[PDB]
């Protein structure tokens, strides 16, 4: 919600009581990449007059959005790790300065796996920051969650995509909401009637 | 040809009151009528029925009168009362089809050229509909007869007109398929489609008894109908088609799930609105 | 012309033009086979479009009646070469005339629609209406039979 | 960008391409459905747990 | 011959039952589907060719019994799905 | 509950619970309501199914749930050697609650949700590495237990015996299967009986 | 509507004395109608009570005969263009089950009469969410059920 409706009020900003300008592009451009999908970037926060803008006079941010797109993952995590520090001290963002981290790496991991089909994670473990283990590591998190469609082979060393159908996540969910609800209404019936 | 005949209520009733006028006799013997009506974008509609003599002996059917006169001078009646109503052909009761209803076509053949007969039983005690409509169709063969006549069958079904409606639900007032959701659908498709299988499928295994006794010597065309019937059975239910009805089967769930959900919160919402009602009541009461 | 018409007419263009290379000199007349044919220029592009529209008809009848042809053995009946037949096999599929996707990995093209769950499903629905109604119309053929000369 | 549907296998350079179907829809309604009714017993439990 | 379950006939189990090559049998599927006689899709992959519907023939007096028994175990079929929805829902009735 | 909970029955052992904690009154109580709740998440724990989050944070269960609450972070973990280390720091408290029977059988689920997420995150893993990752200690009796999970349905793909590695095998399309239709009948049932 | 009727004689309207005789409560079951009270009725013509006659034979061969199918049971109803109706129906309860919301808090004030008159000119969630909810569980059982139903009478 927060990127749908910073981006409309992006050239928009009479509101400099809190949160000056300067700053509201960082937000915008914080919580931007986390919100939308890369076609959306392209003609939102890339190609927006106002907002490139802006970031000329800000180094540090305009390295972190150019990074994902343009593919310098090595860039990206440096720029993360800073983004990570600085989300903590900032307050509104601290409750869930994990959360983002956590969540950016994965919509990184996204981004490299959906082109190819059975890179080696040799391979990742140089263009996606140092470490073999790390991304091994951290790459066995992620796919248990559920997120990060891809399935690693050890002995060989190398990691093939799938590709699950948007039906089954579709399905996990509308039972997963519908339970949520369902609880709900149970509770009420209990409630009236002793 | 005609894709399908509607056959009014009036025109049913008028051949069971024709039965019994005429049937004193008791044991057994068919009635022959000439049918009016009218049809359009090739669908025939009968409204009206008068009875035409008709007498013939059993044996060695090949006698049989019926009264050109009183066809016509009756016709001249009809005509005046309503003039929309022509001639569309011809009814009678008979169970079976009697043979020698293939030459009688002819001789209405004159007042309609495409004439159909409908056959409608006065004494049903049955399952499916008592109206089999009827029409003349001609080709010669080498195989049955020099002399090939044979009737095609169309579908019939029981009409309803506004007017006709109206008396006809009142005099019922019997019994009526009240609340027309899925008990009904249940019970006036379902069941009944399968009784209606049955009985068709027992038909056609009846006839099949020739294999043994024979009655015709095979009449091939017959054989040659039911070969594709099996061949036309539906393929295996172990393919992909499980797949495919499993990915459909449950995507309706789905929309019943939802279905019944939105029913148990406005269930609920009701309970509410009534109990908070006499709460509302009893509190000030007492 | 008949050829265009029955048999579905698997054609080979070597054996046209050596059933049919009056067309292209004499005959009983000829006289719109000079002018057609005989040309030097405008009569000779007249001939690469026979051959494209003999080619069409084999690639598209040849559709009909597959489901998977190597690419190898489609080469022969269209009589062009492997590289040819993917070249006018493209032009066809990207303008939306007949329906081909070639996995030239393994030289095996399919030319069947990924069939869809309603569609299967769907035509399952018509075998039925046509199977209830063949039952009804094979009772009705035995009542004019069986029940008719049995009665006599 | 979402202008393809496949992906590139390094192994032998090929370029696989797939279908992906559409969101066949009808889940998303039931989705969005499910969510609104969700506030809407929300909005019943203050009619009666502070009412009755 | 063949029991609709199956009808999977392959490319070689056609030339030797008519005497032809391999390379040739293509021909003949066509020309047997281009008349209208047989129905069915060629797959040159696995080489397999697929019936569905052969024109019906004449069958003199054993076959026809056969015939009953394949409606002898569908009536008696369909009759248990009947009577297993009359059941089931006899409160959902008249 | 308790009884069914402590001879094997776990799963009505959850139902039954459920049912009380839903029919237990909710203003006051607030003493067994700790009791009940602690009960249940241990029996679902030794279920499987992951207890929900947020009677992690009500108010009057915040203190009392910290025992049960670490307890949960090393049984989700696959790792064995982090509920052996909470078992030492906190077994005191579960005697003292009469509940610490239930937990020490805890020790098979903490590889059973191990072993179903690292076969669901990895395709083919070397039998050693198995050990390391789920602290086995060693990797002759990783078999056995790998090889036992198997039978009972916790993981599917089949091992090469010779060759020394785990394989899993490719589980996708679950919409086709009938499941989806089972799980939608359980709702159904009962949303059509309040 | 029928009210078949008779005329009376001048002469005892001249004579005064009451026609028809009653000896039975069998004719002072209807209530006349006030419309036909204006004209003769009771003055210049006395109606007769009027009933019908119906035996099996004809009510079988007309209740059971009017609104029947022969085989529309096993029919699977275009099933492409099934879900498609499913997907109209719920997006439609997408943006009714929104308004409900909007309905309920507004609703339980004052004045419920002037609640009840305040539906008169919009549509009202609660009973449009109910009728398409109706038509949707309805139409998939059936559906749904013919499904199975099919797949063991044929093969």
């Amino acid at each position: 919600q927060a990127a749908e409706l910073f981006l409309d009020t992006v050239s928009t900003f009479t509101s400099y009581e809190l949160m000056d300008y300067k700053t509201f592009v960082t937000y915008t451009v914080y919580v931007s990449m986390i919100a939308l999908e890369r076609p959306d970037l392209r003609e939102k926060v890339i190609k927006g007059a106002e907002i490139l803008e802006v970031l000329h006079s800000l180094p540090a941010v305009r390295q972190y959005l150019f990074s994902l797109y343009e593919c310098r993952y090595s860039v990206f995590f440096q720029s993360l790790a800073v983004v990570e520090q600085e989300m903590k001290k900032d307050w509104l963002f601290a409750p869930h300065y994990r959360y983002y981290v956590r969540e950016m790496r994965i919509h990184a991991y996204s981004q490299l796996l959906e082109s190819y089909r059975s890179l080696t994670l040799g391979y990742m473990a140089e263009a996606f920051g140092v470490g073999v283990e790390f991304i091994d590591q951290e790459l066995s998190r992620f796919i248990a969650a559920g997120r990060l469609h891809c399935k690693i082979d050890k002995v060989n060393e190398i990691v093939e995509t799938n590709r699950p159908d948007s039906k089954n996540w579709q399905y996990q969910e509308t039972i997963k909401k519908g339970d949520l609800l369902l609880n709900r209404v149970q509770k009420l019936s209990r409630v009236i009637n002793m | 040809a005609v894709q399908k005949v509607v056959v009014h209520p009036l025109v049913l009733l008028s051949v069971v009151d024709h039965f019994n006028r005429i049937g004193k006799v008791g044991n057994q013997k068919r009635v022959v009528g000439v049918l009016l009506g009218s049809w359009q974008k090739k669908v025939l509609d009968v409204s009206n029925s008068f009875a035409v003599p008709f007498d013939e002996d059993d044996k060695d059917d090949s006698v049989w009168f019926l009264d050109h006169d009183y066809l016509e001078n009756m016709y001249g009646m009809f005509k005046k009362v309503n003039a929309r109503e022509r001639i569309v052909g011809w009814y009678h009761t008979g169970p079976k089809l009697h043979k020698n209803d293939i030459a009688i076509n002819e001789l209405m053949k004159r007042y309609c050229p495409n004439s159909v007969l409908v056959i409608i039983d006065v004494k049903p005690k049955d399952l499916g509909l008592p109206t089999e409509a009827y029409i003349s169709v001609e080709e010669v063969h080498d195989d049955g007869t020099p002399t090939s006549k044979t009737f095609e069958h169309v579908t019939s079904e029981i009409g309803a007109e506004e007017a006709e409606e109206v008396g006809v639900e009142h005099l019922l007032r019997d019994i009526k398929d009240t609340t027309v959701g899925t008990l009904s659908q249940r019970i006036t498709n379902q069941v009944h489609g399968l009784k209606g299988l049955n009985s068709k499928l027992l038909d056609i295994r009846s006839y099949l008894e020739k294999v043994a006794t024979g009655k015709l010597p095979i009449n091939h065309q017959i054989i040659y109908q039911l070969q594709d019937v099996f061949n036309l059975l539906p393929d295996v239910s172990l393919q992909e088609f499980v797949k495919a009805f499993y990915l459909k089967t449950n995507d309706q769930m789905v929309v019943v799930y939802l279905a019944s959900l939105i029913r148990s919160v406005v269930a609920l919402h009701n309970l509410i609105n009534n109990k908070i009602a006499n709460r509302d009541a009893e509190k000030k009461e007492g | 012309l008949l050829k265009l018409f029955t048999t579905m007419e698997l054609m080979r263009w070597s054996t046209l033009v050596e059933d049919y290379g009056m067309e292209l000199r004499k005959g009983s007349l000829e006289s719109p086979a000079t002018d057609v044919f005989g040309s030097t220029e405008e009569g000779e592009k007249r001939w690469k479009d026979l051959k494209n529209r003999v080619v069409e008809h084999n690639i598209r009848i040849m559709a009909k009646y597959y489901t998977r042809i190597t690419m190898k053995r489609m080469a022969q009946l269209l009589d062009l070469s492997v590289d040819e037949s993917e070249a006018f096999l493209s032009n066809l599929v990207v303008n939306k005339t007949i329906f081909a996707k070639v996995d030239r990995l393994a030289g095996i093209i399919n030319f069947q629609r990924p069939k869809d769950p309603n569609n299967l499903l769907n035509d399952w629905s018509q075998k039925l209406n046509s199977l209830m109604s063949l039952v009804n119309k094979t009772t009705h053929l035995i009542a004019k039979e069986e029940m008719i000369h049995n009665l006599q | 960008d979402k202008k393809f549907h496949g992906i590139l296998d390094q192994g032998e350079g090929v370029l696989i391409i797939f279908d992906e179907p559409p969101v066949d829809k009808t889940y998303e309604a039931a989705l969005e459905t499910i969510q609104n009714m969700s506030k809407v017993v929300d909005s019943l439990y203050n009619k009666a747990k502070k009412l009755t | 011959t063949r029991p609709a379950n199956h009808r999977q006939l392959t490319f070689e189990e056609i030339a030797k039952s008519a005497k032809i090559t391999v390379n040739e049998v293509e021909l003949l599927v066509m020309k047997a589907l281009s008349v209208g006689l047989v129905k069915g899709s060629i797959d040159e992959v696995d080489k397999r060719v697929h019936m569905t519907w052969v024109q019906p023939r004449v069958l003199d007096l054993q076959q026809i019994k056969g015939m009953k028994d394949r409606l002898e175990f569908w009536c008696t079929d369909v009759k248990s799905m009947e009577m297993l929805v009359e059941h089931q829902a006899h409160d959902i009735l008249t | 509950g308790r009884i069914k909970a402590i001879q094997l029955e776990y799963s009505e052992a959850r139902r039954t619970m459920t049912n009380a904690l839903r029919k237990a009154p909710q203003h006051t109580a607030v003493g067994f309501k700790q009791t009940v709740h602690k009960l249940l998440i241990v029996v679902e724990l030794l279920l499987g199914e992951i207890p929900d989050r947020l009677q992690f944070r009500q108010p009057s269960l915040k203190r009392s749930l910290m025992p049960y609450f670490l307890l949960t972070q090393a049984v989700r973990t696959g790792n064995l050697a982090k509920f052996n280390q909470v078992l030492d720091q906190f077994g005191e408290k579960f005697q003292a609650d009469g509940t610490y029977t239930l937990i020490i059988r805890l020790r098979h689920n903490v590889i059973k949700t191990g072993v179903r997420m690292i076969s669901l995150s990895y395709s083919r893993i070397s039998l050693a590495d198995i050990a390391q990752k789920l602290q086995l200690d060693s990797p002759e009796d990783a078999e056995f237990i790998v090889a036992k999970a198997i039978r009972d349905g916790v993981i599917e793909a089949s091992i090469n015996h010779e060759k020394g590695y785990v394989q899993s095998k490719e589980m996708i399309d679950i919409y086709s299967t009938r499941e989806p239709q089972l799980a939608f009948h359980q709702r159904i049932s009962f949303c059509l009986d309040i | 509507v029928i009210d078949a009727f008779r005329l009376i004689n001048a002469n005892m309207m001249v004579l005064g004395h009451e026609p028809r005789q009653t000896t039975s409560n069998l004719g002072h079951l209807n209530k006349p109608s006030i419309q036909a009270l204006i004209h003769g009725l009771n003055r210049h013509y006395y109606s007769i009570t009027i009933n019908y006659r119906k035996n099996e034979l004809e009510q079988k061969m007309l209740l059971n005969l009017h609104k029947k199918s022969w085989m529309e049971g096993l029919t699977l109803q275009d099933y492409s263009e099934h879900c498609k109706h499913n997907e109209s129906v719920v997006k439609e309860m997408l943006e009714l089950a929104k308004n409900y919301n909007k309905a309920v808090e507004e609703e339980d004030k004052m004045t419920p009469e002037q609640l009840a008159i305040k539906n008169v000119g919009k549509q009202d969630p609660k009973r449009h969410l109910e009728e398409h909810v109706d038509v949707l569980m309805t139409s998939n059982i059936v559906q749904c059920l013919a499904a199975m139903l099919d797949t063991v009478v044929f093969k």
